[PDB]
């Protein structure tokens, strides 16, 4: 299906986000918009523990989803 | 057969019933006329909430053990002088209302488990009693003479009887038996006139409308059939119960009927409106409903119900909602009766002890 | 634009307080004068309904308005009236005997058959 | 009808449930058959409830018990057929009265309280 | 307190009491429930002083009041001097404050049947309390003991 | 093989031929607060497993509400067991979104009613929220039972 629709069905799931600066951001998804701007909970980054972080959609390289994303989503 | 019997003794009495229920119907509805004419929301609703608050604020006053078996029948005499109580090992005793100490000596009358017991509406201290035996007995009672002196001894039935009532005229005594028939009696010659088969099982309860017009008969078929004594035929067949109807009572005004069933749901039937809003159903007690009563001299407007749940609960004639739950019974509550002045409640149950509420 | 919006917001805010006050007034009226949550409205009698009702009854009551019925006779009508599977248990003697007979039939069947 | 006298008398469905509890407690050894052992359970007071038979003759021999049940405040019902009752008790010879007794460790205790509750519903 | 109690020494028991309260300046009601109870209990062992015992359980029962031991001891004040109305009323307020306590209902029904007599009020009391708390068996025990006394 | 054949016999045996037994066992419950999602999940899933014709209503979310259940006496009995015994209504639970801890000591459960009624008009078990007691009593009113909810 559609990626945005999949991130709409997926709420509150652990995933490992890759950004353009090259820093790992491992977090739990909260809300998704049409611009795929991500807000995560229980956030920890690699080159820092954070309760919540805002993520711009355009700065994202790729997203490592959990394996059950199809089961929990669909 | 339909309409087969002639019933000669009945017509002479039945015309007395059309005159009686006619004049008391007009008089009663005229009192209702003045009432609905003169009421208003303010002292109507404030007094209503006051009385309901009183019933909700009632609490167990006292208790007096009586019989070796449970107390099946509890009925307050006219002007709440004494209470008549029958048991399953047949004995019936009257106890002074307030002090609750037994006035009469132990009396063994009925052989089987005693059914309903009622007091004569004219305050003559004549109490009718039914039991497992086909005998229903009149008992003349006095303040001080001694014991209880029976007058009439009546066999109308083969199997166990259940509820006997007085017609408001006091000249007729209704008897509901586990036979297909429920019968109506004379308070003079003690003979049968009405005999009715309305049900495939026994008729477990009778209730006379306070104007004497209509008899609501709760059956074990889970049907309560409304029989005009004068019309000789049913007015309406109304069954909301899935289980046998273990009690029925008329509101002082014929505007409301209350049928306690074996479903624990009290079916309150307004028969003034025949095609709309007949039933107002009420969730009464955890287990089934034993006896239902009305506030009497208050002109109804307050109901009180007891069942095999250990609570005795109170209702109003309009909201029909639970104002409060009445504790005090360690065990099943098989019988209940209200003071005429509505102040105190007198009940009995498998606790084998009469109880009061003040 | 912002100012106008702000003004509008203020107005809206103002409007809510009056409604709250009205609700409080209603509750006060209710204490001494009915409550719908408790169904206290049901205590009200209808002069129109009861009046046109009794006039429709033409005096007396809907029971005896027919006073047409027959006094001469007494009805005894309509003696109006579910299959349940009957489970028949049985003794340990008839369980042991039953199993013994069945296994005897199968045993003799296989024995004579193979014979 | 199985006699005018005997009361209360359950229906086919509740009779089926009660007889099911009869066989079950009979498998748990929590049951006592017969009028004499029923009487013994009533006097001891360990009886949860009394089952009796409607079709039995004469009826009086089972009519001595209801007085004792009402004395001890224990519930009782009448199954229609003594043949079906004893057949549920696990005896070919028809039994008239059976008694479900009390066990605090019994696994069917909840079943006994439910059926007993419906019995108390019937008693009146 | 039990020792000097066995030796029966009024000055050392009383002075030691004042020492105990002076140590109770630290307050926080650690174990003090039985402290006040034994204090009023020996001040009961002496025949006199019963009035300042009333005031004593008025200030202590005023502070603690959930105690339900002070309601029993004070019902023993008014039952000790023979006040049936005072006793009864104090057991009523007591049962109103602590419904979970059987001893108050039991003593209440006792003073009902023995003093004001009648069975009626007593049976009513044990019934209403029983259905107030169904859990405790001591209430059924109360009804059974009352009945076997009847 | 007997196991698989039994699973097949049960799968084809789900609906059976079974008619309406009537004899509907009905217990209405009322609750102060359902906010704990675990509770609503237990009500949904358990009601679906036991096939209980009934419903669960509430006033303005956190506000009080009613539970109504109809069906076989055994199934409804088990339901009452899970509502009363298994479910602990006095409890702390946090809403997972951040998280917001809702600690309810006051929230409790009580059985308002138990008993049989003829002709259940519930076609299924329908949970709903109502913004006011009026629309709640109309929600009960579409089944022509107003009286299951008694405000106290």
């Amino acid at each position: 299906m559609l990626p945005l629709y999949l991130l709409t069905n997926a709420k509150g799931q652990q995933m490992q986000i890759e950004l353009k600066n090259g820093e790992i951001i491992q977090g739990i998804l909260t809300n998704v918009d049409n611009w795929m701007n991500l807000t995560l909970s229980n956030v920890t980054e690699y080159s820092v523990k954070l309760n919540e972080i805002y993520i711009r959609g355009t700065f994202i390289k790729f997203i490592k989803l959990q394996d059950n994303i199809i089961d929990k989503v669909k | 057969d339909f309409f087969t019997p002639a019933t000669s003794e009945l017509i002479f009495a039945r015309r007395f019933l059309i005159n009686y229920s006619l004049e008391r119907s007009r008089k009663r509805l005229q009192k209702e006329m003045e009432r609905h004419q003169k009421f208003n929301t303010r002292q109507e609703l404030l007094s209503r909430r006051t009385e309901l608050q009183r019933m909700a604020n009632l609490e167990l006053a006292g208790s007096q053990l009586v019989s070796t078996k449970p107390i099946s029948a509890v009925s307050l005499s006219t002007d709440d002088m004494v209470v008549a109580t029958g048991s399953w090992a047949g004995d019936l005793q009257v106890l002074n209302s307030q002090t609750l100490q037994p006035l009469t000596q132990k009396l063994d009358s009925h052989v089987g488990k005693i059914g309903a017991i009622d007091w004569h509406p004219d305050s003559n201290n004549q109490m009718i009693s039914c039991a497992e035996d086909g005998l229903i007995k009149n008992f003349q009672y006095s303040n001080e003479e001694g014991g209880l002196r029976l007058l009439g001894d009546l066999v109308g039935h083969e199997r166990r009887i259940s509820d006997v009532k007085y017609h408001p005229s006091g000249k007729f005594i209704g008897s509901a038996s586990h036979d297909m028939t429920w019968r109506l009696w004379d308070a003079s010659t003690h003979q049968e006139l009405l005999l009715q088969e309305g049900h495939d099982k026994g008729v477990f309860s009778l209730s006379f409308q306070c104007d004497g017009s209509l008899v609501c008969s709760g059956g074990m078929d889970s049907l309560s059939m409304l029989w005009d004594i004068r019309s000789g035929s049913k007015v309406m067949t109304l069954a909301g119960h899935s289980k046998p109807i273990y009690t029925v009572a008329w509101s002082p005004n014929g505007y409301q009927v209350a049928t306690g069933g074996g479903d624990g749901i009290i079916n309150v039937w307004d028969i003034r409106k025949r095609d709309e809003g007949q039933l107002n159903q009420i969730l009464a007690h955890r287990n089934i409903v034993t006896q239902v009563r009305f506030s009497k001299e208050d002109g109804g407007k307050k109901l009180v119900s007891c069942g095999y749940d250990n609570l005795i609960n109170v209702y109003s004639s309009d909201t029909w909602l639970k104002m409060g739950s009445l504790a005090g019974h360690t065990d099943k509550i098989i019988s209940l009766d209200i003071s005429n002045n509505s102040h105190f409640l007198v009940s009995g149950g498998w606790d084998r002890s009469i109880k009061l509420w003040n | 634009r912002t100012l106008q919006k702000q003004q509008e917001e203020e107005e809206l805010k103002r409007k809510l307080k009056q409604e709250e006050d009205e609700k409080d007034k209603r509750k006060l009226i209710e204490s001494g004068d009915p409550n719908l949550e408790l169904h206290e409205d049901k205590f009200l009698l209808d002069l129109s309904k009861f009046k046109i009702y009794y006039d429709n009854n033409h005096g007396y009551e809907w029971w005896d308005t027919a006073y047409h019925p027959s006094i001469r006779y007494v009805a005894h009508p309509l003696p109006e009236k579910a299959k349940v599977s009957i489970k028949a248990y049985l003794t340990q003697h008839e369980r042991k005997r039953l199993r013994r007979n069945r296994r005897k039939m199968a045993r003799e069947a296989r024995e004579i058959k193979i014979k | 009808a199985p006699n005018p006298k005997a009361f209360p008398l359950a229906d086919a469905a509740l009779t089926q449930q009660i007889l099911d509890v009869v066989q079950q407690a009979a498998n748990l050894r929590q049951l006592k058959k017969g009028a004499n052992e029923a009487t013994k359970t009533l006097n001891r007071g360990i009886s949860e409830f009394i089952i009796m038979a409607a079709d039995c003759e004469p009826i009086e021999i089972l009519l001595h018990l209801p007085l004792l049940c009402e004395d001890k405040n224990v519930p009782y019902v009448f199954v229609p057929s003594r043949v079906a009752l004893g057949r549920a008790c696990g005896v070919s010879r028809p039994v008239i009265a059976a008694s479900i007794t009390t066990n605090d460790a019994s696994a069917i205790k909840t079943q006994i309280y439910a059926v007993k509750d419906k019995i108390e519903t019937l008693l009146i | 307190i039990k020792l000097l109690g066995r030796s029966l020494q009024l000055d050392e028991l009383r002075d030691f009491f004042q020492q105990t309260f002076s140590s109770l300046e630290d307050f926080k009601i650690s174990g003090t429930e039985r402290l006040y109870y034994k204090y009023v209990n020996f001040l009961r062992y002496q025949d006199l002083n019963e009035e300042a015992i009333k005031f004593l359980n008025e200030r202590c029962l005023k502070s603690f009041p959930i105690c339900h031991k002070f309601f029993l001891q004070l019902g023993q004040i008014y039952h000790s001097m023979g006040n049936i109305e005072m006793s009864r009323e104090t057991y009523l307020s007591g049962t109103r404050l602590v419904p979970n306590c059987p001893l108050l209902w039991v003593s209440l029904s006792k003073i009902d049947e023995i003093d004001l007599k009648n069975p009626v009020r007593a049976r009513s009391i044990l019934d209403r309390g029983l259905l107030k708390n169904p859990d405790d068996v001591l209430f059924y025990i109360a009804k059974i003991q009352m009945e076997i006394r009847l | 093989r007997r196991h698989e054949d039994a699973i097949k016999r049960r799968k084809e045996a789900v609906n059976m031929n079974v008619e309406k037994p009537t004899v509907y066992h009905c217990k209405v419950f009322q609750f102060k607060n359902l906010q704990n999602p675990k509770i609503r999940f237990k009500l949904k899933m358990n009601s679906k497993e036991l096939s209980l014709k009934g419903l669960c209503l509430r006033i303005r979310d956190d506000g009080p509400g009613i539970i109504i259940v109809v069906g076989n006496e055994k199934s409804c009995k088990f339901y009452e067991n899970l509502v009363m015994k298994r479910i602990k209504w006095n409890e702390d639970f946090e809403l997972h979104t951040g998280d917001i801890k809702m600690d309810m000591h006051n929230n409790s459960i009580s059985k308002t009613w138990e008993g049989y009624l003829q002709d259940c008009k519930f076609k299924g078990w329908f949970m709903k929220v109502c913004n006011d007691q009026d629309s709640l009593l109309r929600t009960l009113g579409q089944f022509d039972s107003e009286h299951f909810y008694s405000p106290v």
